């Protein structure tokens, strides 16, 4: 009965080692932010701050223009200001334990972002939404961060790698390639999303092998890993950590409140694949402004916070039905009627909303 | 006019769509149906045939194909 030792092995990225080879995924809206970063870095995985959306922080308290009660413009959207606190309130629970942070390359002020989060104190960066091929430009200042893309295809690693040594004679420190059964926005063909042939368990394979070929690039597994047995699989087919985020999202000290009430209602049937402004399929929960469009009950959309430049400023948010950074903001203030609310596929399982040291003792025990 | 065809040459290559498609006002991705992974592929096959960089930051102001010719 008492908690026992993990067989799993430390995993090291670039500097900073971590002692059980997991990643909590970054999720925004202010989901992981100081509270679920800070106490997953407690208890010995990497936790990942997002910094999109960040001006929502303690209800705009950090922004210093607002209009129709949102964050104007990707300055105060991306608040600098609220960012650094979030880092001081994750370092209170994690000290010097490593913090990640994540980055969509989608967004504007992307490159300010990112020496926002290393200037925050962050010592690993983590992007997706887009192909960063300037990721290693904007952390020059910074030789001591980690830098992490994340990939769907072995394809991609392949690009980026040429990339960065073509530009940089740098390489990127670890690859996360997510699959399809992941939350948030898909790297995947808008279509495939179920093939046989994109199936996470095929894709770690073929980005490992590609990896082998840069230097053996650490390749962490994300996208419907729910337990240590998943954990364990994706190990053995050459990973060497796992990003896991619909288990942390059903987690107490999530930063966004509302998830403790909302998953253990969700039913398989209410998980969807929609469009969005950002450009890729996002899987989301049908409720809040996914309810609100169909009943033609939709906000308006005025483009006020300017979060991604695939939208061109609401022409894509107009044509899919909402405004992303609005939709996900008004989640973390708790807006059931018409927040935005993502989950991975596995979120039905979600039943009892658990501790992160509970949930870290039950990936790693043995 | 000898640089739009060669660099015509190397879109219609690239994306595999007909060159006489590949007109100035033609966008990559709306017009002629590539991906990311296809204009970086793209704009990586230009910096050989051509020895320049275009960094990122032009990159993502090019989007049609007379934006590509003209940062040549
Ligand atoms: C609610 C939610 C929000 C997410 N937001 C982001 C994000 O902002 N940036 C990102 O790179 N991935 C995001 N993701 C993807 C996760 O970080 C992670 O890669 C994926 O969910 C892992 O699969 P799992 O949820 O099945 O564990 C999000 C996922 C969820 C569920
Ligand atoms: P291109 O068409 O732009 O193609 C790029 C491509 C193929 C998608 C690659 O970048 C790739 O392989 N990507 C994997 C990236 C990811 O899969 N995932 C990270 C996505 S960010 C995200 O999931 C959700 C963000 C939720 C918050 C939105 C905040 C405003
Ligand atoms: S309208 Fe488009 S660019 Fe503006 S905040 Fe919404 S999703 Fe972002």
């Amino acid at each position: 009965h008492h908690h026992m030792v993990s067989t799993l092995k430390p995993l090291k990225i670039g500097k900073h080692t971590i002692k059980f080879p997991i990643f909590q995924g970054g999720m925004g809206v202010g989901i992981s932010w100081d509270e679920l970063a800070g106490n997953v870095a407690k208890e010995g995985a990497l936790g990942v701050i997002s910094a999109v959306g960040t001006g929502y922080y303690k209800n705009m308290r950090f922004v210093e223009r607002i209009v129709a009660k949102k964050p104007f413009e990707a300055l105060n959207f991306y608040s600098k200001k609220a960012l650094n606190e979030i880092f001081a309130n994750a370092r209170k629970i994690c000290g010097n334990n490593p913090l990640g942070a994540n980055i969509l390359y989608a967004i504007n002020d992307y490159g300010r972002v990112l020496r926002d989060s290393c200037e925050a104190g962050a010592n690993i960066i983590i992007t997706g939404a887009g192909l960063p091929t300037n990721m290693p430009e904007f952390a020059k200042d910074f030789s001591d961060v980690a830098l992490i893309p994340i990939i769907s295809s072995a394809k991609a690693l392949k690009i980026l790698c040429k990339r960065w040594s073509d530009r940089y004679k740098r390489i990127p420190d670890a690859f996360i390639v997510e699959g399809p059964l992941s939350g948030g926005h898909q790297g995947f063909k808008y279509e495939d999303c179920f093939k046989e042939e994109f199936r996470l368990e095929n894709l770690v394979p073929k980005v490992v092998e590609a990896s082998k070929e840069w230097g053996n690039i650490p390749i962490i597994a994300a996208g419907g890993i729910w337990d240590r047995k998943d954990i364990d699989t994706m190990l053995s087919l050459g990973a060497s950590g796992v990003q896991m985020a619909t288990r942390f999202l059903g987690t107490k000290e999530c930063d966004a409140k509302v998830y403790a009430d909302l998953l253990p209602t969700l039913k398989k049937e209410d998980i969807l694949l929609i469009k969005s402004p950002v450009g890729y399929p996002a899987r989301a929960i049908n409720t809040g402004v996914i309810k609100r469009i169909e009943e033609g009950n939709a906000p308006k959309i005025a483009c006020v916070s300017n979060c991604v430049a695939p939208c061109n400023r609401g022409e894509e948010a107009k044509k899919v039905g909402y405004c992303i950074a609005d939709g996900l903001g008004r989640s973390y203030l708790g807006n059931r009627e018409e927040g935005l609310y993502f989950t991975g596929a596995n979120g039905y399982r979600v039943d009892k909303i658990i501790s992160v040291h509970e949930l870290i003792k039950e990936l790693t025990e043995g | 006019m000898a640089l739009f065809e060669d660099i015509q040459a190397v879109i219609a290559e690239q994306l595999n769509v007909d060159a006489a498609q590949v007109t100035p006002e033609a966008e990559f991705v709306k017009d002629l149906g590539a991906d990311s992974l296809d204009v970086v592929e793209l704009i990586m096959a230009l910096e050989e045939k051509f020895g320049i960089e275009i960094p990122d930051e032009q990159a993502e102001k090019i989007v049609n194909v007379g934006d590509v010719v003209k940062y040549i």
